[PDB]
């Protein structure tokens, strides 16, 4: 999922953590940064009787 | 009084800054003075700005050929052959301060505005009918208010090149001192730009010499990638060749005239910075970017690699010099410290990084 | 990050690189590399909790 | 494996689970349909 966000970064074109996978992208042309986060996130459900 | 004459350089109330270049000496404080209070026709020369009805500007050799400067109250720029030769209001209080300076083929004005020219000159025969400045000074501004209240000005020695958060002095051994901000100096890549972590990486961070030059002022200079760098060394030089040589400014319109940042190969060929988007016309157009609403550092180095904000945007042949022309600032908030060009060699330094930007550096 | 002798390290890369029958074979790599990244985490967290 | 606790079960593989935690996917939209993005550096 691709979500416009509110930051600044001014240096790159694009951002990723120290394990190497994209975090968010800089629209060159406008200068603004879209973060990228999973279509699913991880959950834990509560099995009893 | 220099309260509107500072308050000229725009800039935030509650903020503290540091002022350097030709400014007024002074008249009371150091040896300074010369304030030629009456019309005795002062005579002096070697001059690169006069402060303060007559004033003649010209080459010492006193050229034909060469345009000479006469103010009258009328304004004359001419050699017999004219460029200029109109009136200009000539109206202010008796605090302001109007002063004219020249230096690098550079003119700068502060006729209510920080006025900037570039004009190929040679300038240090003056005559006149108010003094003469010789030698960069530098100023603090304990600002406070907004406007002529609170700025609460002082004249301070070279030391206070130090007080400016963006630059600093250099270590004997090239090591950038502890402490740095680092504001701009991102870490060079040519892929994803790391968020937060840290990284040993091979970087240009092992600086030679540092050359702090005050915002008003442009730059029009030679850097060879053999010789060492030329100017005024903010701290300890050292006598090595630049493996890079870092710009940092603050806002794009210095980069933005045509041939700004001119790339000589080892073949000869030139590359000259175009924008209109940016391009690099080779002497066919080679597409650097589409420029960022704000850079902020450009590092080139040679092996053929220009760099934007951090970015590896081009790669190009073994480079062997650049010429620059950087043309002042925006006048709209300037000499709020200087903006630097730093000779660097690469290093493999320990990096950490929050945000985007450097924090901390371990050689 | 690590790519385990796969072509790269990103699994939908190499769907993209590779034929689906290739790919399957590429992608087990990454899955045996990280299945036993993910044991070897485990295994020494019981160690700690013992 | 149709419903989510049956989707559990079918996730491990056994007929009664003990009582505990189990980890899950958020379930995800149902007519996948995605959309493509594509973003690169402008060329000349
Ligand atoms: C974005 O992409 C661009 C382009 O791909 C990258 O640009 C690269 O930048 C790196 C530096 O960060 C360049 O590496 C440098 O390459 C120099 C080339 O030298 C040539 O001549 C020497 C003669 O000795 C040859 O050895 C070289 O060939 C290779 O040799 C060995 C063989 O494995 C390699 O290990 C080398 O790296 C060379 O690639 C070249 O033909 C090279 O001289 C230079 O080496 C200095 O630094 C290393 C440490 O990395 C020292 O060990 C070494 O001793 C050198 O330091 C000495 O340098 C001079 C040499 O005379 C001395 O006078 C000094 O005193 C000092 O002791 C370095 O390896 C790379 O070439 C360049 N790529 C291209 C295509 O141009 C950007 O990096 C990339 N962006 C980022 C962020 O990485
Ligand atoms: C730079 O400016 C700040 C802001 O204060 C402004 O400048 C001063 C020189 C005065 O003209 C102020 O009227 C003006 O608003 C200075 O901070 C202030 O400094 C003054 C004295 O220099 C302080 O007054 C004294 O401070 C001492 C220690 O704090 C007290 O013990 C005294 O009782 C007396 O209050 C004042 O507190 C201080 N802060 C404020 C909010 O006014 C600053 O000193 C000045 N110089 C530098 C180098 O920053
Ligand atoms: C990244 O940022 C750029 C810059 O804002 C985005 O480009 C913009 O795209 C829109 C939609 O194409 C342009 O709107 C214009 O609307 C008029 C109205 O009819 C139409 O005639 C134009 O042809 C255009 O569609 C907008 O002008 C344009 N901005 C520019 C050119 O500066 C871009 O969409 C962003 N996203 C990317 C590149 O993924
Ligand atoms: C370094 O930068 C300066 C400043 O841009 C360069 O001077 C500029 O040179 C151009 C080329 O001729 C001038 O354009 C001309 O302007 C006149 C108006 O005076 C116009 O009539 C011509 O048709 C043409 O457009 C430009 O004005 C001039 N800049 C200024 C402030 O006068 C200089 O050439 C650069 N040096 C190098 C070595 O690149
Ligand atoms: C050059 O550096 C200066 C600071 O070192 C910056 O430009 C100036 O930044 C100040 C701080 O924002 C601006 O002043 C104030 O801006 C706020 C914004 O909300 C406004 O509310 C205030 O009334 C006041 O204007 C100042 O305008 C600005 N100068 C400009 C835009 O010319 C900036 O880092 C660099 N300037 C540029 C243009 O990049
Ligand atoms: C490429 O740029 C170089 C500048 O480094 C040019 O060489 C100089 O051109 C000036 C022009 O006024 C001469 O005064 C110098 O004598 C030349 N040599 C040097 C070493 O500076 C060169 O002519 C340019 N070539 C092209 C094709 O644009
Ligand atoms: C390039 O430089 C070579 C080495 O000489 C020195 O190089 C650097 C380290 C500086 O100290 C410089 O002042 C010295 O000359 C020379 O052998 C070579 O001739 C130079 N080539 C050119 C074209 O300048």
């Amino acid at each position: 999922i691709i979500t416009l966000t509110n930051s600044s970064f001014l240096a790159g074109v694009y951002y990723t953590s120290d394990s190497g996978q994209l975090l968010a992208f800089k629209n060159v042309t406008s200068g603004a940064v879209y973060s990228v986060t999973p279509c699913s996130f991880s959950e834990q459900a509560a099995y009893v009787d | 009084n220099f309260r509107r004459f500072f308050s000229k350089f725009n800039v935030q109330a509650p903020a503290v800054v540091v002022l350097g270049g030709y400014l007024p000496i002074g008249e009371n404080q150091g040896v300074n003075s010369t304030w030629y209070c009456a019309g005795q026709h002062p005579t002096a020369s070697g001059v690169h700005g006069i402060f303060v009805f007559e004033i003649g500007i010209s080459q010492e050799p006193f050229d034909p050929s060469g345009y000479q400067l006469y103010l009258h109250k009328r304004l004359r720029i001419c050699q017999r052959n004219c460029l200029f030769n109109k009136a200009i209001p000539a109206h202010m209080s008796e605090h302001s301060v109007v002063g004219i300076t020249w230096d690098n083929d550079r003119v700068t004005v502060f006729s209510d505005k920080i006025y900037y020219f570039y004009f190929k000159n040679d300038w240090s025969r003056v005559a006149t009918k108010m003094q003469y400045v010789y030698e960069p000074t530098y100023y603090m501004l304990n600002v406070t208010s907004a406007g002529e209240d609170g700025i609460s000005y002082q004249p301070c020695t070279a030391n206070c090149i130090g007080y400016a958060a963006n630059v600093f002095a250099t270590e004997p051994n090239g090591h950038i001192p502890e402490g740095f901000s680092f504001n701009n100096w991102f870490l060079l890549s040519n892929d994803s730009t790391l968020v937060h972590g840290k990284v040993v990486s091979n970087q240009p961070l092992l600086v030679n010499c540092l050359l702090a030059i005050p915002k008003i002022y442009g730059l029009g200079q030679f850097f060879s990638f053999n010789q060492t760098i030329d100017g005024v060394c903010n701290g300890a030089a050292v006598q090595r060749a630049p493996e890079a040589l870092r710009f940092n400014i603050n806002d794009t319109s210095v980069i933005l005239a045509e041939g700004s940042i001119v790339l000589h190969t080892a073949l000869g060929t030139n590359f000259s910075f175009v924008c209109s988007y940016c391009f690099f016309k080779v002497d066919v157009y080679k597409f650097l970017a589409v420029l960022p609403p704000t850079v902020r550092e450009i590092v080139i180095t040679k092996y053929g690699d220009v760099y934007v904000n951090g970015f590896g945007y081009l790669h190009l042949g073994l480079l062997d010099a650049v010429t620059i022309n950087f043309t002042g600032h925006g006048t709209d908030d300037d000499v709020s410290g200087f903006w630097t060009i730093a000779s660097t060699n690469f290093v493999d330094a320990l990096i950490e990084v929050q945000g985007t930007a450097i924090q901390r550096i371990l050689y | 990050q690590h790519n385990f002798q796969a072509i790269s390290s990103s699994i939908d890369d190499i769907y993209s690189r590779l034929d689906p029958p290739s790919a399957d074979v590429q992608v087990d790599r990454l899955i045996t590399g990280r299945l036993s990244a993910l044991n070897a985490f485990v295994a020494q967290t019981l160690t700690k909790y013992t | 494996c149709d419903d989510p606790v049956s989707q559990l079960k079918c996730s491990q593989v056994a007929f009664d689970l003990d009582d505990g935690f189990y980890p899950f996917s958020s379930r995800n939209l149902l007519s996948h349909e995605q959309p493509i993005s594509f973003v690169t550096l402008p060329s000349f």
